[PDB]
This record gives structure tokens, C-alpha cells and sequence, in this order.
């Protein structure tokens, strides 16, 4: 509800199976990716094309 | 180029003038088939039939208008005409529109003409004088909502300033996001039940917002925009049937009900002249 | 963000499970980041959503 | 002499003089010749 | 002893033959090709399941009577739930192709008409209640059943007026677009060979249809006399080149 | 750098990686390859979907507890139903196929517990009634969900009894087939290539199941202290090389 | 300029899609080092973003 | 043509065409392979 360090964290529950860690849409211009590096510097050009490189690393 | 060639009487096996049409061609019969004809050159090119001929000249696209007024006051600068934006469009006024229906796919530059003339219809000691902004909104930019936003600084969008009773001239690329533009797309966005038919944004070609950069003066003055649009460098692809019945809407190809008949009917017999 | 140019979606789901060793516990988060491949390309410039005014600053 | 870098700023293009009309009005499968028989 | 009027058409496991054609078109003069990589944007791999998807499909079929004004398939949708062409539509998210369409109406030699059969790409069809009414997406997507041009207009549905294409041109000028005419008297088939044609290298299969196919009585039937009066005619169409890609979960559409 | 141990397979637009293998067993020492003409009797061209069919299916999770007995999927059974491989199933005559098997299973260095992962082809299960009584099709078409060596005899269904491998051979020579096993220790993923195997060239996908991939448990799961005593396993499956001939109306099976 | 090769299916010990991001790098990955694709050019070269462009209005 | 004299007075530049990620995306100072293990 505010911005905080911890919306760069997403959980992990031990011992769950089949279940979802996260979702969202690809909407780099909006949402998540609207405040990151990339979308900030989408947002200043009408159209994209191209490959996104997602990676999530473990801690 | 010789337009005929000569030829004389026929007594043959070989019949020209019989075909099938069945078959969906248009034989190339000549004048030189069916009756006796002497040489004739054409002395003619055809240049003024090349389609970047026949969509190349400024056609008027859109007519606006904006007003010079104090804005003290006014809950609503957009409303009050104190600033005006347009999506971009080459189907709102129609000759143009049916010049370009002839071909599916069309793809071009543009070369647009913006004339702005101002009017003074009530009382006035003087007629002002107006620099009118043209700034160009692309899909994803702020728009203005009053007529003095940070907006008008266009620090990344192209804009053009003028004066009102001149003309502003620039030309912009061929802004599609698919090859060409559909002229008509015989789709959605998407496959939902109730989404839009038709209107698609493969042909969207942006947005332009207009306004006065004076404050006011104690009258008011009345500037109308009109937007000229030239394509250069065209490239259209699959011709069809013209338009027959009138125009109800930007982008859907929906005629009038009890539209009248477009074919004349004889003032007599099938046999009249 | 547009419909007809709409680009999809990203979900991640256990594959087995997160498994803690002994005298651990709790959630554990993964960091995620976003850049763009070589691949990318951007076009027509214009201005962004993300700054605006409403008076000129001064020093 | 072009003023301007881009090319969306050039005029206007110049006679095609490219010209065939048979893609519409002969896109038979089997060739047709004018003075032979339309359907044999 | 080759004529115009026998052929042969052999696709995938399935034959047609005819005895009585009029040449076949082949649209812009150009046959059916696959994407090239010069033209290609989407990395991915694609599929093309050849033999199994590039048969012959014979949709239901129509009756012409002397009452009928005309019917219209569109594609791909006509062939959403013909066999494995069918699942590969709903489970890529593009896809790309050309077709063969056959259509056949036979008679004897007292009868008379003329059927018109052209293929439109990019049939925009217009909404009978003017303005800017929408045509809504079930509409335009009949499936194999098609259009039918002397059904009565209904609600978000759009308009079957013949003289006007379903959009605002003259029923005579449909004749720039390629097309054929079957004609009693000559004919008993007509056969259009359709290249892929879009402004972009490929596209969705479902929110898109790239050509209609109409096939409209424009010399009405006459049957000889004490015949019953009417003729069936069937349409049979087979996908060629088709190519899907960006394989994934299975579309669900409208209705 | 590189280990036996960290691994790659990408197959269409599906890639695994594991970071703790124990190498990778090749059925037989053949890799999957299509069918050869000299091998060929039909007479059809066959459909090569590639990439649309040859990716990897993660079939829904099992639990290893202390009393788990073991698991059993046949194939290409246990596709079925996944994406467009399985409507080319039911779609086509005859069909063939090799496959990519990769199971997994982590847990701590904490935990102990020892998976066989073998792949037996051919194998004929036994009724529990004894004498002659036949085991029912879907009782050895299970789908997804497998045969769970822990359920109780049902009527119709096979034996269940882990000793036996299912038909009257002793577990312990199970290491005759080519198989991995996965040692909570050591390993966390096991993987298979199977070559297609049969005595014809081509066959039914559906009257008949060419492996059966059995997961079982020999050195019982131990978990750590106070954890939970229980691990998940996880099957991912993907066809490869694979080709679909005679194409028709689609399979109806019993069920 | 390729944009894409073309690249088919992998069962390799060389894994290019395993990195450690604490090292501060971005590694170079592509669709073809995860997925089967085909080749595709560019057709474009990023001029509109250079800084000068960028500035430059 | 410039038709002034001084540097400050001509048009804009010209594109870099110079493009090398690399001092951001992979200032490491031992090398990293893609394919090679991350950490050895």
C-alpha cells in the first residue's frame, strides 16, 4: 500500500505443490515493469519490438 | 506505341472475339479483331493515372477550430474550445476516403498543410495576432487538459508553431505498425463477444492537439484549423469494387438505411437510347 | 497498452516444491529483474507519462 | 537535390511505368490464347 | 485430348475430379507459398502438419432454389472444426494459409443460371442498423454454416442486401475481385486457388478472417419443366501451406 | 566446467534444466529416429508436426510418503490428452513415437530415499484374479493419472503387487531395462531417451501402449526431524520424432 | 543483420541459461538458447534512440 | 555546405553507430562464458 523494499521480494512457501508463485500480464509499458529502468525508457517511444529477457535469481 | 495496327478482312478458323467468361478472365480483344483498321500510334503514357498521381495531391482531411478567450473561469479549457486535439484520420471527409477504398492496403508518407484563418465575429478594434502550437500526441503520451500544461512543452513530441493566416507544412514517415495500412480488416482486437468490428489500429496514424500560445486580448477570437494531407511515395495493393451507397461512420463500412437507388432508372424502355 | 497489440502473460508455478533444511524456517523470496535482449527495438518518441508540473520550479 | 536527411521528406515519387494488368484480368491456372478455343 | 473442362485435383489423401470445369483462377496470378524468413518477425520455429491439415473439407450443403440471394463463408472459419486444420487454429496463437476452394452445382441441359463465386479479401461487412453500429464477432463468424444472404436481419448481425456486398459496393463490381462463374449451361464448378494475403507475415486465426467466399445466384434458376426446382451446391475447400506458430494453451472464443 | 551433473534438454518451446543429474541413459544405446522408407509398408506420407507436438508435458504431481509402493504411466497413454499430440492421436490411424522422460524429485541433504525410474517395453500387466481373466482397457489406460501401485485391487484392473513388477517377475531384476534411479543423496533428476520399439513399423497409438515408465521407491523416504514426512515427484514427458499417418474421423475409445 | 537465428533441439551439459546475477553481469541471452526458432532479420537499426536524436528536438 | 563559420553552428550530429553494452552489462573482471558455469 505504500512503496516498500519488499514489493521487490516475491515469496516462497516450503512445502506447497502444484501451486502459483506469481502472474502478471506483459504490459511493459504499465504495472510492474512501468517503474523499472526498461519500462521507464519504453514509455518514452510509441511502439517496441523484441525479445524480454525475464530472470529471477534465488536467495 | 502503335494504339491500332492495320489489319484487313478475316475469313479464319481463329475467332477471337468467342470466349467464356466463365472462366473469370477479361480477354484482351482490340478494335483490330472484329473490324478492319489502319495504324495509329498512341502518343500517350498514362502518367496522370499512376496511383502516386492519383492519391498525390493535398486533399482536406479535417476542419477544426479553437478559440483565443480568457480562460478565467473555465472548469473545462477543452470544452471551451480554448484548445483542441484530432485523431488522425483519412475517412471523416469524404472525397478523399474514396479515392483511398479503391485498394485494400495502402502505404505511403505524408505530407500535411495546416491553414488557420481567424474570424472575429463580434466587435473587435483590431484583429490580433495569433501563433497557433500544432503538437503531435502519439498513443501513450500525456495529453493537455488545460490550454497552458506542462504538456505544451513538448520536449520529446514534435510540435509546430505558426501564425493564423499562414500555413505550416512538415511531412511525417509511414507511421503503420504492420506493412502497409488496412484500408478495411475484416476483424477484432481480440476475441471477445462484444468488442468493436472494424475500426482497427492498423491504421492508426497518431494525434495532433492544437492551440493559441497568446493570452487573451479584450476580444475573442475564433481560429478554424483545416489539416491537408498529401500522400507521397504510394504503394497500394488489391483493388475493389468503389463505393456505391453513402458514409455513416469513420471506419465501419455501414450505409444508411433507406439509402436511395444508386442506379438510375431509364426514362423509358429497356430498347430507349 | 493496447489490446490488439497485447503481448501475453508470465505465471510460475512449483515444479516439485521449495524444500528447508532443518532448523529453517519461514518464507524465502525469489528477486526478479527485467532487461531487453539485442533483439529489441523501440520507435517514435514521444513524451512520457511518468513527469509532469504544474508551476516552473525556481532555485 | 534533396535538402533534408530523411526520406519521408522527399516529393513525390516518379511514373511507376511498371503496368501489367494480367494479374487481374487473366489469373487463369491454364493459359489462354485469343483466337483459340475458351474451353476445348 | 487434355481440356480445360476434366481435372484433377489431388491434396493430401483426398482426390476431386471434374468433367465440366471453366480453367481455375489462381488469385493475383500468384499459387500459395510459405512464410520466407526475409518476410518473418515471430522467432519462433513454426509447425506445418502438411498431408494432415492440406485435404479437401466438404462443408454441408446449400440448396438454390429459385427464391435465394446468395450465401457467404468466411475464412479460416469456415474450417475452425474440420479435423486436425480445426485444433491447430485453436491451439496456436498464429497461424497462415492458403486454400483450394472447389464449388460444384450440376444440373442437365435444360436448365438455366449462374451462380457468381468470388473470394473478397478483407470483407468488412456492414451492420444494417447504419451509424456506427458494430457487427458483433459471432456474426462474422458463422463457422461452416456460413451467411445466409436471404435470412432476415438480426441484432448486432450485419446486413444480407445483395446489390450492395454487405458493405456499401455495387453487386457488379464484385467482379474486379478474382472470381469465376459457374453458368448451367457451360460450367459445373468453379475452382479459385487463394495465396495468403494480410499486411502482416502472419496473424491470429481467430479474431481475423483474411478472405470471404461468396457464391451468389445472379441468373436465377430455371428448372425444366415439372423439375423440382431446385439444385444443391456444395463447397469444398482444403487448406494449403498452412503453417501455425507459438504453440500454447487452446483459444476459447465467443459463443 | 562442465559436470555430468548440470543439464539442458530444450525441445520445441519447452526447456529443463537440472543442476543435479546423473547422467542420462539412452534406451538401448539408439536415440529416437523417424522411420525409414526401406522399414516402411504403408503407403501414406506421414505428418512430421515437429515442434507443436515434440515439447515437454509436465503430467500432474505424485506424493512419495513412507508408504508409497510405486507409480505406473504407459505411453503414449499418458499423453492423451496433452495439447495437440494427443488430438493427432485420436486423429490418425497409426502413429509413432520416441520420447524424452525426465523425473524429478529434490529434497536436503538431510533426507534419504532411493526412486527406481525404469522404462520396460512391452509390458503386460496380470490380472489379480489369476487363471485367465483379462485386465480391462481402462484399467491399463489410466491416462495422467497413472496406475498407483498402492490402490486396492479393483475388478478388471491389474495385480498391483510391487514384488512382481505387475507380471510375475521379481523387482530386483528390473535392472535388465534400461533405467536410472534417483538417490536423494546424489541425484534429483532422472532421464530417459526411448527410441520407439515395436515389432511393426507403425502401430495404434491407442489399442496398444509400447513402455510403461515406472517410478518406485526401494530405500524408503526418511525425512529429517520434525519435517514433513512426505516428498512430491514430478513426471515431465516430451514426444519426440514423432509422425502421425492415416488420417480420418477420430478414434472413439472405451470410456 | 539477423535478428534471430534458426536453432533446434538441445540436450547439452552446457547449460546458457544458469547464471549468478550477484556478479553484477547481464548475461546475453536469446530466445534461441531456450526455444527452437528460426531465422528472422532485424531490418532495423536504432537510430532514433541514439543520444543525439534523443536530445536533439 | 555550413555557411557559417564556427562549429557550434551546424547541425546535429549524425548517428553514433557506436553501440557496445558491454561497459554496462558486463563489467566483470574475469570473463564470463555463456554456457560456462556462472561460478567455477
Amino acid at each position: 500500500t505504500k512503496d516498500e523494499v519488499n514489493s521487490y521480494l516475491i515469496p516462497l512457501n516450503a512445502n506447497r505443490q502444484n501451486e502459483q508463485v506469481f502472474g502478471t500480464n506483459l504490459f511493459i509499458g504499465d504495472g510492474v515493469f512501468k517503474t523499472t529502468l526498461l519500462g521507464e525508457i519504453v514509455q518514452y517511444y510509441t511502439h517496441w519490438s523484441g525479445s524480454l529477457r525475464f530472470s529471477l535469481m534465488y536467495t | 506505341t502503335v494504339a491500332s495496327i492495320s489489319s484487313g478482312p478475316k475469313h479464319t478458323q481463329k475467332v477471337p472475339i468467342l470466349t467464356a467468361n466463365e472462366t473469370g478472365a477479361t480477354m484482351p480483344v482490340l478494335p483490330s479483331d472484329s473490324i478492319e483498321t489502319r495504324t495509329t500510334y498512341m502518343h500517350f503514357n498514362g502518367s496522370e493515372t499512376d496511383v502516386e498521381c492519383f492519391l498525390g495531391r493535398a486533399a482536406c482531411v479535417h476542419v477544426t477550430e479553437i478559440q483565443n478567450k480568457d480562460a478565467t473561469g473555465i472548469d473545462n479549457h477543452r470544452e471551451a474550445k480554448l484548445f483542441n486535439d484530432w485523431k488522425i484520420n483519412l475517412s471523416s471527409l469524404v472525397q478523399l476516403r474514396k479515392k483511398l477504398e479503391l485498394f485494400t492496403y495502402v502505404r505511403f508518407d505524408s505530407e500535411y498543410t495546416i491553414l488557420a484563418t481567424a474570424s472575429q465575429p463580434d466587435s473587435a478594434n483590431y484583429s490580433s495576432n495569433l501563433v497557433v502550437q500544432a503538437m503531435y500526441v502519439p498513443p501513450g503520451a500525456p495529453n493537455p487538459k488545460e490550454w497552458d500544461d506542462y504538456t505544451w512543452q513538448s520536449a520529446s513530441n514534435p510540435s509546430v508553431f505558426f501564425k493564423v493566416g499562414d500555413t505550416s507544412r512538415f511531412s511525417v514517415p509511414y507511421v503503420g505498425l504492420a506493412s502497409a495500412y488496412n484500408c478495411f480488416y475484416d476483424g477484432y482486437s481480440h476475441d471477445d463477444a462484444e468488442t468493436q468490428y472494424g475500426i482497427t489500429v492498423l491504421n492508426h496514424m497518431g494525434g495532433m492537439a492544437f492551440r493559441i500560445v497568446n493570452e487573451h486580448d479584450e476580444h475573442k477570437t475564433l481560429v478554424k484549423i483545416r489539416v491537408y494531407h498529401r500522400a507521397k511515395h504510394v504503394e497500394a495493393w488489391i483493388p475493389r469494387a468503389p463505393r456505391a451507397l453513402p458514409y455513416t461512420s469513420i471506419g465501419r463500412t455501414n450505409y444508411p438505411k433507406n439509402t436511395e437507388p444508386v442506379i438510375k432508372k431509364r426514362k423509358g424502355d429497356i430498347k430507349s437510347y | 497498452p493496447d489490446t490488439y497489440t497485447s503481448a501475453g502473460f508470465l505465471s510460475c508455478w512449483y515444479q516439485t516444491s521449495l524444500i528447508l533444511p532443518p532448523e529453517t524456517t519461514g518464507q524465502v523470496y525469489l528477486l526478479s529483474f527485467i532487461s531487453a535482449c539485442p533483439d529489441f527495438k523501440l520507435r517514435l518518441m514521444k513524451d512520457t507519462q511518468t513527469i509532469s508540473q504544474t508551476v516552473a520550479l525556481t532555485e | 537535390i534533396n535538402y533534408y536527411k530523411d526520406a519521408a521528406s522527399t516529393s513525390s515519387a516518379g511514373q511507376s511505368l511498371s503496368m501489367d494488368p494480367s494479374k487481374f484480368t487473366e489469373p487463369v491456372k491454364d493459359l489462354m490464347l485469343k483466337g483459340a478455343p475458351a474451353l476445348n | 485430348g487434355y481440356s480445360d473442362r476434366v481435372q484433377q485435383i489431388t491434396l493430401g489423401n483426398s482426390t476431386i475430379t471434374t468433367q465440366e470445369a471453366a480453367n481455375a483462377v489462381v488469385c493475383y496470378a500468384e499459387w500459395p507459398e510459405y512464410l520466407p524468413d526475409v518476410d518473418a518477425s515471430d522467432v519462433n520455429k513454426t509447425s506445418k502438419p502438411d498431408t494432415s491439415v492440406c485435404r479437401f473439407y466438404t462443408l454441408d450443403s446449400k440448396t438454390w432454389t429459385t427464391g435465394s440471394k446468395g450465401w457467404c463463408w468466411k475464412l479460416p472459419d469456415a474450417l475452425k472444426d474440420m479435423g486436425v486444420f480445426g485444433q491447430n487454429m485453436f491451439f496456436h496463437s498464429l497461424g497462415r494459409s492458403g486454400y483450394t476452394v472447389h464449388v460444384q452445382c450440376n444440373a442437365t441441359k435444360f436448365h438455366s443460371g449462374c451462380l457468381l463465386v468470388v473470394v473478397i479479401p478483407e470483407h468488412q461487412l456492414a451492420s444494417h442498423e447504419g451509424g456506427n453500429v458494430s457487427v458483433k464477432y459471432t456474426f462474422t463468424h458463422p463457422g461452416e454454416r456460413g451467411i445466409d444472404l436471404s435470412s432476415a436481419n438480426e441484432v448486432g448481425g450485419p446486413v444480407k442486401d445483395v446489390l450492395y456486398n454487405m458493405n456499401g459496393t455495387l453487386l457488379g463490381n464484385l467482379l474486379i475481385f478474382p472470381h469465376q462463374f459457374i453458368n448451367l449451361r457451360t460450367n459445373n464448378t468453379a475452382t479459385i486457388v487463394i495465396p495468403y494475403i494480410n499486411s502482416v507475415p502472419i496473424d491470429s486465426m481467430t479474431r481475423h478472417n483474411n478472405v470471404s467466399l461468396m457464391v451468389i445466384p445472379i441468373a436465377p434458376l430455371t428448372v425444366p419443366t415439372g423439375a423440382t426446382p431446385s439444385l444443391p451446391i456444395t463447397v469444398t475447400i482444403a487448406p494449403m501451406c498452412t503453417e501455425f506458430s507459438g504453440i500454447r494453451s487452446k483459444s476459447i472464443v465467443p459463443q
